[PDB]
């Protein structure tokens, strides 16, 4: 039919992009030492890794029975459900991880770059993929998640699972990041006094247009799903499975943008552009 | 023979773990290049600061302030064409210029060479930390009230103080106005074309000051601040 | 007129046109009129084979040793680095008192390693010692700027280049400047010796090279040419003639017989200036590195660039072809050293 | 000021009356003695990689 070629069209663009944005990360990684150097470099490789794991793992899948309207792989599915919580896990917290590292590396520059070493990196990442595969597949495997193949969450399991993978990374993020802008707008100010001394909103537009890309891009591609997952077990004002579809393609899909607003420092570019060429 | 090999391969493990914990100091410290004109206070800072604060005249000094080591060099036998060492210094993390302030015709050599210095093609990300130095000698000359600015500089005759003023308690309104007129001329140069990639701290410090490692050591935590700041397109 | 001054300027530049006149005549024909009818080189893409890593800083100068396997690094962190570079194994690792190191050399009898840079002291350290570690031996202290490169001739003479437009051979053991080379305006940045000891030429970057009598420390021929500082330096193999390298962006190429110009290596797409340049064993292939992170190789009869060596993150600091020439080696700001064949 | 001219002087002297060859004989002989070693040069004729200490183990 006419809407389910374009949903096929819209699906397979979705999952390609993710893909290759989130393989390009992982190659100019690879390929280039200069960017292994640093630590922040180590989260992000951890992100483009979790996402790449949502798209070749989780999303296809969906979108086949999206497109077939009957899930053909069945008891695949029971795996499937644990991996989709496993992999859009290691995404938003990684997010967290990159978030409170940035914090770490602007509210203490000289501790961070004392403190932090490849081995607190790699147990952070550790923390992160850890948590994840251990509140995914334990009580998947286990059929504590149970209250076309079911993935419907139980009940209490939603609210629990929400509010690890999500509502926990969203306050870290938040309160994160209204720290950030507090140092960087002091910062401002203090820069704008010398300019003035020596003369006598731009800056200030920078930083809300950062911040703002990064909070509302993840937020409104996420946040839905999440009060969703939240308020649709208990009720299942209610809505049907082609709206909690679609929200669920929004959480996949802020794993597609994580690349352009997590992977273009200046270097990250040039290392694109002599990859692609 | 074979032994050879594994003596060698052991000679490259000792080597590599003495090179790890060496990365790891270098890693830490912070290097700061002196620059500045002769007549000036470089070697005097470097000689209080291995006397003050626990410090490795000498063109370097290793010195320590809360758990953060930094490196101050002073180059001191050289020429004048500093175009040519300055390259191995494109990485330190800030320059201290100091500045006679108390010199009032060599203040105009001052004020090229900060300008040289601050254009310069190989410093474009180093910040200069500039120390407006002998502040006490630069009030007597303004009480003694015989060699006057406006004979060298006749802006100064139309200069007026700031508003943002922060004088130290005890100073003479006459003093205040020199030493922020000198500090106006060399903002006005780290203001002008300058880059959105550097910025200057001016401080006025005198040789026996002895907060003379807090100011660096601020200044470095600003610098770094910032670079990391614009490293996430934050500020 | 009247004044001696203004007219020992005018004898000079009598001199000076007198002498560009006798350049002028000899100049019969240029060197790719004759060298057109040869066939060239081809491509050459030479590789990566090994990489040495475990520098924390730029690299600045290195230094093969005569077995064509051993050579040393000195890098802007303090180290001074001896790699065997067959098997990638460091045999040293010698911390410096002045972490400015510029450059360092390597004994033809390969019991001594030397380096120096701001401190202007020039260290020579014995590594066939008998007891602990290799430590320093001598230090050779005299010069008033920053040393930029020195190279022994024996295990006793050391000749040495400084940022007081000067040169200077050393004699190691009783510490003396046997003798001095003036001349220079602007810094010297570079020297290369004949490969049979005799004399040895310097560029500095008063844009000019000259050719000295190491024995009678006069200045034998001075060449110009290029527009601005000259950072570095090399003999062809046969030893009458050398190529240098400027920030202007262009290597050229002098003979010392015929005392002129003979070719000059440049692409309008390279801007950036240039920091070694080096040739190969029969002296067809010219490399130099550039400041944009590239390796340019030149064919040294053709002016005719022939292959290129991409690769590094930062600037390309030195290079330098082994003594049998089967590889060359190149050190960058990156912390790197890459073997190329 | 004269000290330094007088040496720039006998300098340039001494430099003037140094024996030139033709610049076509300078450029044969670099030729020939580029080609008269070209093959024993590795890097621009490559040596098999069975007698090459970098590309063999
Ligand atoms: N009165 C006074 N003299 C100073 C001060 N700072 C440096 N000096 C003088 O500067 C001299 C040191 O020589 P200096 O100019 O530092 O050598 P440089 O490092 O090459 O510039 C000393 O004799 C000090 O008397 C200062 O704050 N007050
Ligand atoms: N499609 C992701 C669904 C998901 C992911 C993580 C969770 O913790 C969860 O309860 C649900």
């Amino acid at each position: 039919f006419s809407v389910r070629i374009l949903t096929a069209c819209f699906l397979s663009l979705l999952i390609l992009s993710t893909l290759l944005g989130n393989t390009l990360v992982c190659a100019a990684v690879i390929r280039f030492r200069h960017l292994r150097s640093k630590v922040t470099n180590f989260f992000v490789i951890s992100l483009a890794v979790s996402d790449l794991l949502v798209a070749v793992l989780v999303m296809p899948w969906k979108a086949v029975a999206e497109i077939a309207g009957f899930w053909p792989f069945g008891s695949f599915c029971n795996i499937w459900v644990a991996f989709d919580i496993m992999c859009s896990t290691a995404s938003i917290l990684n997010l967290c991880v990159i978030s409170v590292d940035r914090y770490w590396a602007i509210s203490s520059p000289f501790r961070y770059e004392r403190k932090m070493t490849p081995k607190a990196a790699f147990i952070l990442i550790s923390v992160a993929w850890t948590l994840s595969v251990l509140i995914s597949f334990i009580p998947v495997q286990l059929s504590w998640h149970k209250a076309n193949c079911d993935s419907s969450l139980s009940r209490t399991y939603a609210i629990s699972s929400s509010v690890i993978s999500f509502y926990i990374p969203v306050a870290i993020m938040i309160v994160t990041y209204t720290r950030i802008y507090r140092i960087a707008q002091k910062q401002i100010r203090r820069i704008a006094a010398l300019e003035r001394a020596a003369v006598h909103f731009k800056r200030e537009t920078k930083v809300l247009k950062t911040l703002s890309v990064i909070m509302g891009v993840f937020v409104c591609c996420w946040l839905p799903f999440f009060i969703l997952n939240c308020i649709l077990p208990f009720c299942g004002f209610c809505i049907d499975s082609n709206t909690f579809d679609v929200f669920v393609w929004f959480g996949w899909a802020n794993s597609s943008l994580n690349p352009i607003i997590y992977a273009f420092n200046a270097d990250f570019r040039k290392a694109f552009s002599t990859l692609l060429g | 023979q074979r032994n050879e090999e594994k003596a060698q391969r052991e000679a490259n493990k000792k080597i590599e773990k003495q090179l790890q914990k060496d990365k790891q100091v270098y890693r830490a410290t912070h290097r700061l290049l002196l620059l500045g004109a002769d007549n000036s206070g470089k070697s005097t800072i470097v000689k209080q600061m291995r006397i003050l604060h626990g410090g490795s005249g000498i063109f370097e000094t290793k010195f320590q302030v809360d758990k953060v080591n930094f490196h101050m060099f002073d180059v001191g036998g050289q020429r004048d064409e500093r175009r040519k060492w300055i390259q191995c210094f494109n990485d330190v993390t800030a320059i201290i210029f100091v500045v006679d302030s108390s010199d009032y015709n060599r203040l105009q050599e001052a004020l090229n060479l900060f300008k040289s210095i601050w254009n310069n093609r190989w410093l474009r990300t180093i910040s200069v930390i500039l120390f407006l130095n002998k502040q006490d000698l630069l009030a007597e000359k303004v009480l003694a009230g015989k060699s006057k600015i406006e004979d060298y500089f006749p802006e100064f005759a139309r200069y007026t103080t700031p508003e943002d003023a922060t004088p130290e308690p005890g100073e003479d309104p006459r003093v205040t106005r020199a030493k922020y007129f000198i500090r106006d001329e060399f903002l006005r140069i780290s203001t002008a074309s300058g880059d959105g990639r550097h910025y200057c701290y001016p401080h006025f410090t005198c040789a026996v000051d002895t907060e003379n490692a807090r100011r660096i050591f601020n200044d470095c935590r600003d610098i770094i601040q910032r670079m990391h700041l614009r490293q996430y397109e934050l500020l | 007129s009247g004044s001696e001054l203004d007219q020992l300027r005018q004898e000079a530049e009598q001199l000076k046109n007198q002498i560009r006149d006798a350049r002028k005549a000899c100049a019969d024909a240029t060197l790719s009129q004759i060298t057109n009818n040869i066939d060239p080189v081809g491509r050459i893409q030479m590789r990566t084979r090994r990489t040495l890593r475990g520098h924390l800083a730029k690299i600045y100068a290195m230094h093969w040793g005569t077995d064509s396997r051993l050579l040393v690094s000195a890098s802007q962190d303090g180290k001074l680095i001896i790699w065997d570079s067959y098997t990638t194994n460091k045999v040293h690792a010698i911390p410096l008192r002045s972490s400015w190191v510029m450059t360092c050399a390597y004994a033809p009898s390969g019991n001594y390693v030397a380096c120096g840079g701001l401190d202007n002291i020039c260290s020579i350290y014995n590594l066939k010692t008998r007891e602990g570690n290799v430590r320093v031996s001598r230090e050779l202290a005299g010069h008033t700027g920053y040393l930029s490169c020195c190279r022994f001739l024996d295990d006793n003479q050391i000749v040495t280049s400084s940022g007081d437009t000067t040169c200077a051979l050393w004699d190691i053991e009783t510490g003396q400047q046997t003798t001095t080379f003036t001349g220079h305006t602007g810094d010297v940045m570079s020297l290369s010796l004949a490969p049979d000891t005799r004399l040895f030429v310097s560029g500095a970057c008063d844009a000019s090279a000259k050719l000295w009598d190491v024995r009678e420390g006069m200045c034998r021929q001075t060449f110009t040419g290029h527009e601005s500082d000259i950072n570095a330096i090399c003999f062809f193999p046969n030893g009458n003639a050398f190529a240098t390298g400027s920030d202007d962006a262009t290597c050229r190429l002098f003979d010392l017989r015929a005392d002129q110009e003979l070719m000059t290596y440049s692409h309008d797409n390279i801007i950036c200036g240039i920091t070694s340049v080096s040739f190969s064993k029969s002296g067809r292939l010219l490399l130099a590195g550039y400041d944009d992170f590239n390796c340019n190789v030149w064919d040294a009869l053709k002016a005719d660039r022939a292959g290129v060596l991409a690769g590094h993150d930062n600037r390309v600091s030195c290079l330098g072809v082994t003594d049998d020439g089967m590889a060359v080696a190149t050190g960058s700001w990156d912390s790197f050293l890459k073997i190329w064949n | 000021s004269i000290a330094q001219a007088r040496k720039l002087v006998e300098q340039l002297k001494m430099e003037a009356n140094i024996d030139r060859i033709k610049v076509s004989k300078a450029a044969a002989d670099l030729m020939a003695y580029c080609e008269a070693h070209a093959k024993e040069d590795p890097l621009l004729t490559p040596v098999p990689a069975s007698e090459n200490p970098f590309r063999e183990k």
